[PDB]
């Protein structure tokens, strides 16, 4: 049963990473590389406030430390 | 140290080439098009909004045009894939036959002008306009 | 830089006009051929009002030519395909991270028979 | 660079010399539109219709032969299908150029946003990672030091 748990966490630990991936790639913004450049943005695009979008980082952070 | 496995410090990642955090479009020289078609000048005030049709293309002529050519009006057709289709002697001698290759459309048998004469010479007066 | 160029849906300008050439050229050749004979069918008002139907259907069609090559005088410096080819760059480059989760999601489907469970 | 910018102006000269035939070719047909709508049936009318078509087709004849030259850029220059068709709807081509252009700087900007929010998940992460674990300090700093890398195509803007 031990062994089973750690096969348990190990398989949701790497599904954490995928996870964690799917989070960073679908829910990011759009930033100004120069203050010229014009900013936009589209509705198909999920535009998130940037404070709370690296809460959200730190706590998926947090979450894989402390599954390992 | 301990090592840890496929931690190589002698392998080596660069950038992406381009690189998307440049902005592209001053790296391959397209600024001329981004600040000529631009919503907004560059120095913080409103560009003219440009129209949605071609009105300043087709102002220089003189002619009957007071409406827009488009699809709906049933006074255009459908050219595109018409506009679409495609097919000793040095380089100058090809390219005389490459000039000349197509020119068999435009003498008689194909365009007779004396039967074009003929049939327009059968115009009567007058159209009926609503 | 170096970019992936694609040849794939484009045309040129050559092409067009001759390709224009041709098909008002030919449809005026099917109108004579069609309008040599005058019948009660078709008398010469038909004869007429198709000729003019014709003729402004040129108009539209060169037109539309026409402000296809004002817009060939927009771009300057001739660098239409370095814009498609960075597009279709931009459309690899924001598939690639989606094809790294996909690869990381067909590792974590590899590891469903690869496991020893408790014993019986 | 020379010839490339020696043969834009042979770009830029060809094709107002084309905005002048069409336009030429336009006019012819305004005139033969009005003949055709004002006929008085006079043979002489019917003799200037037949030099309004000669007019036309050697006109015709000019261009497509100098879409045949070899002395040209007609070729060399590309043309695309969501252009003529945009054209052909009755909208207007800059359009097209603005949305493309448009295009590119929203695939820049959401590729970025994702460069910077992986940029985000990496220090943090690293941070947390050094913070858990005092004995990965130097791995994880060999780790972001190669991952960021010296700087040749994004010190410029």
């Amino acid at each position: 049963d031990r062994l089973t748990q750690l096969q348990i966490c190990l398989d949701q630990m790497t599904e954490q990473f995928c996870a964690t991936l799917n989070y960073i790639d679908k829910n990011h913004g759009f930033e100004r590389l120069t203050v010229n450049e014009p900013q936009m943005s589209d509705k198909h695009a999920t535009v998130v406030p940037p404070e709370e979008f690296s809460n959200t980082i730190d706590e998926l952070s947090t979450d894989i430390i402390l599954k390992t | 140290p301990s090592y840890y496995y496929y931690v190589d410090p002698e392998t080596t990642y660069t950038y992406q080439q381009p690189n998307p955090l440049q902005d592209l479009i001053s790296v391959y020289g397209l600024d001329d098009i981004s600040r000529q078609v631009a919503r907004t000048n560059l120095d913080g005030t409103k560009a003219v909004k440009l129209r949605k049709s071609y009105k300043n293309q087709i102002a220089d002529l003189s002619g009957k045009f007071s409406t827009i050519p488009t699809r709906e009006n049933g006074k255009g057709g459908q050219i595109a894939h018409i506009l679409f289709q495609n097919n000793n002697m040095s380089e100058q001698q090809w390219r005389e036959q490459l000039r000349n290759r197509d020119i068999a459309l435009f003498q008689p048998p194909n365009f007779d002008w004396d039967l074009c004469s003929s049939v327009l010479s059968q115009f009567e007066r007058s159209y009926p306009s609503e | 830089p170096a970019l992936p160029h694609v040849e794939i849906n484009q045309v040129s300008l050559a092409l067009v006009i001759r390709n224009l050439t041709v098909f008002t050229m030919k449809e005026l050749a099917q109108y004579m051929k069609t309008n040599v004979h005058t019948q009660a069918n078709e008398p010469n008002s038909a004869k007429k009002i198709r000729f003019l139907q014709l003729i402004i259907f040129l108009r539209t069609q060169f037109l539309k030519l026409y402000v296809l090559v004002k817009w060939t005088r927009t771009i300057k410096q001739n660098n239409f395909h370095v814009l498609i080819d960075l597009l279709n760059w931009f459309r690899t480059t924001n598939m690639n991270v989606n094809n790294c989760i996909w690869a990381l999601k067909s590792s974590l489907n590899s590891m469903t028979n690869a496991k020893l469970p408790n014993v019986d | 660079m020379n010839g490339n910018s020696t043969n834009n102006e042979q770009l830029q000269q060809e094709l107002a010399t084309t905005q002048d035939q069409v336009a030429s070719i336009i006019e012819s047909f305004v005139e033969l539109g009005v003949s055709i709508y004002d006929f008085p049936g006079t043979p002489e009318a019917t003799k200037g219709m037949i030099t309004n078509l000669q007019r036309n087709v050697d006109r015709l004849y000019k261009l497509n032969v100098r879409s045949n030259d070899p002395q040209s850029s007609l070729s060399k220059v590309d043309i695309p299908l969501e252009v003529v068709q945009y054209i052909e709807d009755g909208r207007n081509p800059d359009i097209y150029t603005r949305e493309f252009v448009e295009a590119i700087r929203r695939s820049n900007q959401y590729q970025r946003g994702k460069m910077h929010g992986l940029k985000q998940l990496r220090d943090s992460l690293a941070d947390k990672i050094v913070d858990e674990f005092p004995e990965l300090k130097e791995p994880v700093e060999d780790i972001i030091k190669r991952t960021s890398p010296i700087d040749n195509v994004s010190n410029t803007h």
